[PDB]
RNA sequence: GGGGCUCAAACCACACACCGAAGCUGCGGGUGUCACGUAAGUGACGCGGUAGAGGAGCGUUCUGUAAGCCUGUGAAGGUG
RNA sequence: GGGGAGUGAAAUAGAACCUGAAACCGUAUGCGUACAAGCAGUGGGAGCCUACUUGUUAGGUGACUGCGUACCUUUUGUAU
């Protein structure tokens, strides 16, 4: 039972080279470089499913900071005043109301100033 | 007309005709769900926000489908330590169509 | 759209694409003037291939030479020939005698 | 049927093989460790 | 999904800062804040949602303590030995706007976006600016 | 003195971004009507309205 | 670290608020072990890992199953 | 050496001839590239172009931007 391994080696290399397509030069077309680029892309993608949740939070916080300062309040005073009250409303929909629904965000910052924090 | 509802441990800005993928809530296809966990309801210049929660407001939705979205890969690799490990994931969603805001 | 091909020209492909880049998209009489006065070897070869493509269009179809435009020139690589040059201190090195495939594709668009 | 019969669960085993990949448990050394006598070929300590 | 500002439909305004006795870096931090667009709820970090800042009296800017005779500004010309320095007051005599430009430039990112934001800062020397057509209004009065 | 890395396609081709050709100095005799190089005798031996060879 | 900072953007106190991790919590999945369960069936504690131990699998070629089944209305291979 | 015509079921089975992969080299189309600094990706993301049939899609490029010093082997330890 001699078994000739050239038909499975090819499909495994096609799988790696298909995962590597779009990359520069030998990163997309030779196996020993495409393999490393695919593994590295996988590590970065694991890391960046975490940093996505880190980076969007900071953007929300920066937009809420900018929207609250137009109404005469900090970010931090706003988050404190929204817990002297009870809003349970997150950084995502507050940033969305900061850009889009500005009168509702003004109502929210006035109910935070109403709790005097 | 929009509303902020808490479905899956996270909230969604939600309007009166939208389709929305939500963490998999346990109710079969085509049935109805209510969200009595609204955080604000606004209509023009009439915006009312949650005391913690807007009392007397509910959002009605219809379950459209239970799918799984778009496999992500998990690669765990230690440099020069003979360690490599891979995993697939498809996260379940429930697509709901928002039918009423009150 | 009519081709003529030379499979195996004793010039290498890199040397022939220089002249191939120089007639692409031109009118045929303009291209024949450029090739007939060029300083190179690839232009003798590619002029003979362009003459063949034009005459194929004249005899196998009914296109006039004035209407024709050289539409697709490309030079592929042919089979190399593998020879030895003896060098110093007993050392031998490989010469490749490269060849190439010239395709001229005349058309009236 | 010859198509249908197998042995008892636990009576045959798979015969895991050393040196086939790093996600198998026995890649790159095959259970032998690192440098020294008992990782060589014929790396036996006499009785 | 969250909002992304997009560089075709970004609104920009023109502003005049009167640097007539302002502290240098405390002026520069509000200028750089407004060049990046941090004061707008449409802040997106990869697009410049900033404003154009005009600064007029940029030799009346003021450093505190002993930073007038001190506070060297350095640059190396590329040739060996070619380190070159100038203090605050000889730079505010030579090129007065370069002070309030290298302050704001150092507080912007070191990006092609930071270059694009720096292009919106127009500092000048006297009490006037050539920008009456863009109609800037005064801020931090 | 060798390379420490093989050169890519891209830099190999950027080197030879300069070695393209020209020879456009052709013109037509008014008498015979044939193309020849400027300031050169024709391939049928004419030069400025006169046979020379 | 840089810009820059001087009733500080430094230091010594004290106060209140905020940000901040793959930590915790929420929400949805998978898995190990243990205990329960006419075996649907839940709970509870887990689940970084080199050498290494242990457990369970995929695929390739051959033989039986196979004088079977598929296949020129198109096999294997190759490429999407 | 080809372009036809014929033979043949098939000649991109034409004699260097079944299939005809990858490296490597081209031509064509789309998009991006000439004020921008590094393992070349990855998270975000505008724009453009194609198919659809239009949308909270599919494919292709990816300006701009946060994070980011290959793999192995050896080692107390390597971007080294």
């Amino acid at each position: 039972a001699r078994v000739k391994r050239g038909v499975i080696a090819r499909r495994r290399h096609k799988k790696i080279l298909k995962l590597a397509k779009g990359y520069y030069g030998a990163r997309s077309r030779v196996f020993r470089v495409a393999k490393q680029a695919v593994i590295k892309a996988g590590q970065y993608a694991y890391r960046d499913r975490r940093q996505r949740k880190r980076q969007f939070r900071a953007l929300w916080i920066a937009r809420i900071n900018a929207g609250a300062r137009q109404n005469g309040l900090s970010y931090s005073r706003l988050i404190a005043g929204l817990k002297k009250a009870a809003i349970e409303i997150d950084r995502k929909v507050l940033a969305d109301l900061a850009v889009n629904e500005k009168a509702a965000f003004t109502a929210i910052v006035e109910k935070a100033k109403a709790s005097l924090a | 007309m929009y509303a902020v509802i808490v479905t899956g441990g996270k909230q969604h800005k939600v309007t009166e005709g939208e389709f929305l993928k939500v963490e998999k809530l346990d109710v079969a296809t085509g049935e109805a769900i209510d969200f009595d966990r609204v955080l604000l309801v606004a209509n023009g210049e009439d915006v009312k926000i949650g005391l913690p929660v807007v009392e007397g407001a509910k959002v009605t939705a219809e379950v459209v489908s239970h799918g799984r979205h778009d496999k992500v890969r998990i690669i765990k690799f230690r440099r020069r330590k003979h360690h490599m490990k891979r995993q697939g994931h498809r996260q379940w969603f429930t697509e709901i169509k928002i039918t009423g805001i009150q | 759209e009519v081709a003529a091909k030379l499979s195996g020209a004793r010039i290498s492909a890199q040397k022939a694409r220089l002249v191939a880049d120089q007639i692409r998209g031109k009118k045929v009489g303009e291209a024949l003037n450029l090739l007939a006065f060029s300083s190179k070897k690839a232009a003798e070869i590619m002029k003979k291939v362009l003459e063949s493509a034009v005459a194929n269009a004249e005899h196998n179809e009914g296109a006039d030479v004035d209407d024709l435009k050289v539409s697709t020139v490309f030079v592929n690589e042919g089979r190399s020939l593998k020879r030895i040059m003896p060098r110093a201190k007993g050392r031998a090195d490989r010469i490749v005698k490269r060849s190439c495939h010239i395709t001229v594709k005349v058309a009236d668009k | 049927q010859l198509n249908d019969l197998r042995s008892a669960p636990g009576a045959r085993r798979e015969k895991h093989r050393p040196g086939r990949g790093i996600g198998s448990g026995l890649g790159k050394t095959g259970g032998r460790g690192h440098k020294g006598l008992t990782s060589r070929s014929g790396g036996k300590v006499a009785p | 999904k969250t909002y992304t500002a997009k560089p075709e439909t970004v609104q920009r305004d023109w502003f005049v800062v009167d640097a007539a006795g302002q502290t240098l870096g405390r002026l520069a931090t509000e200028i750089a804040r407004r060049l990046r667009g941090k004061h707008k709820p449409e802040y997106t970090p990869h697009v410049d949602t900033g404003d154009y800042i005009v600064v007029i009296n940029a030799e009346q800017v003021r450093v505190t303590g002993a930073k007038t005779t001190d506070k060297m500004y350095y640059h190396h010309s590329g040739f060996p030995g070619g380190i070159k320095s100038i203090n605050f007051e000889k730079l505010i005599a030579k090129a007065p706007e370069r002070v309030i430009e290298t302050a704001v430039k150092g507080m912007l990112p070191k990006n092609p976006l930071g270059r694009d934001m720096y292009r919106k800062l127009k500092v000048y020397k006297g009490a006037s600016h050539p920008h009456t057509a863009q109609q800037p209004q005064e801020l931090k009065i | 003195a060798v390379q420490q890395n093989k050169k890519s396609r891209s830099a190999r081709d950027m080197r030879r971004s300069h070695d393209a050709l020209e020879s456009n100095a052709l013109s037509v005799e008014k008498s015979t009507g044939e193309v020849h190089l400027r300031h050169h005798v024709s391939p049928d031996g004419f030069y400025r309205g006169r046979k020379v060879v």
